[PDB]
């Protein structure tokens, strides 16, 4: 949204900044999810001594 | 080693495990002599875990 450079100057830089935040916590809950799923896929299986 | 496997071993001696706990090196010795392990990585003796080291980066052994 071009960092809300003149769309309002009052409460668009908010936003951008708040909806940033929350994409960037989505970013990082995907990747941790996707790396506990990779985690638990090829975690490994016990077998006979 | 039991994580990560025989890459990642740390360096061990029969005075490092007599330091450990009030025992004595002749006396640890003679225990781990014809011992076996059972762990979800294998099946080893206790003779196996114990090795020499080389000296590496930054003080280091290896």
């Amino acid at each position: 949204r071009w960092l809300e450079l003149g769309l309002t100057d009052e409460e668009k830089q908010n936003q951008l900044e708040q909806l940033a935040e929350q994409y960037d916590e989505l970013k990082h809950e995907f990747e941790k999810k996707l790396e506990a799923k990779r985690r638990k896929i090829t975690q490994g299986d016990d077998l006979a001594p | 080693f039991f994580e990560q496997g025989e890459e990642y071993m740390k360096p061990m001696v029969l005075a490092d495990i007599a330091q450990a706990v009030e025992m004595h090196e002749s006396t640890i010795s003679r225990v781990t002599t014809q011992k076996y392990l059972h762990s979800p990585r294998g099946i080893f003796e206790l003779k196996y875990f114990f090795s020499s080291h080389v000296n590496t980066e930054g003080g280091g052994e290896a």
